[PDB]
């Protein structure tokens, strides 16, 4: 364990970052959404406070924009899993 | 050959308003809805600007909305027609 060509399935997505320790490394977001009550459950983040501070400020700037990219999905009776893989064991972004 | 009973064809409505005495009056919109390029047609009105700027704010706040209450049908790709039959006289809205 740790990009292929094609879509993956949605809510699958990869970035690049600089780690903690100033390097740059991949890494592979995976999300997953079900029926719920709009709330977000975490996991994969190095256990980090820094990135689960950005993944609530994240969650809460989608939640304040919902109107201009769901365009009337309803955010609140929907739960959100987002999970993390390093793929180059480069340190937690 | 003023609501008959049973379920009215999809476009049709009755509205309630007081016309331009500003005396109460029932109006039935009717809409014909056609395949087309997004144009909005109107009649029967009686040839008030009012009524024509009232209805072209609706069908722009349509177009702008059209995710939230259609759901995933394209306004752009149907011409509509809008006419007002006044069932007692009393007056334009």
């Amino acid at each position: 364990q740790g990009i292929p060509e094609g879509p993956a399935k949605p809510g699958f997505l990869y970035t690049i970052g600089l780690s903690n320790k100033g390097m740059p490394g991949l890494y592979r977001l995976e999300l997953q959404v079900t029926k719920g009550s709009g709330k977000l459950a975490t996991s994969g983040l190095w256990n980090s406070s820094s990135a689960k501070e950005q993944v609530k400020i994240a969650f809460d700037y989608f939640k304040a924009n919902a109107s201009r990219i769901s365009g009337g999905s309803k955010v609140m009776e929907h739960d959100f899993h987002l999970h993390v893989v390093e793929l180059q064991n480069t340190g937690p972004l | 050959q003023l609501i008959p009973e049973g379920p009215a064809k999809p476009g049709f409505l009755y509205t309630i308003g007081l016309s331009n005495k500003g005396m109460p009056g029932l109006y039935r919109l009717e809409l014909q809805v056609t395949k087309g390029s997004g144009k909005l047609a109107t009649s029967g009105l009686w040839n008030s600007s009012s009524a024509k700027e009232q209805v072209k704010i609706a069908f722009d706040y349509f177009k702008a909305n059209a995710s939230r209450i259609s759901g995933g049908s394209k306004v752009m790709e149907h011409d509509f027609h809008l006419h007002v039959v006044e069932l007692q006289n009393t007056g334009p809205l």
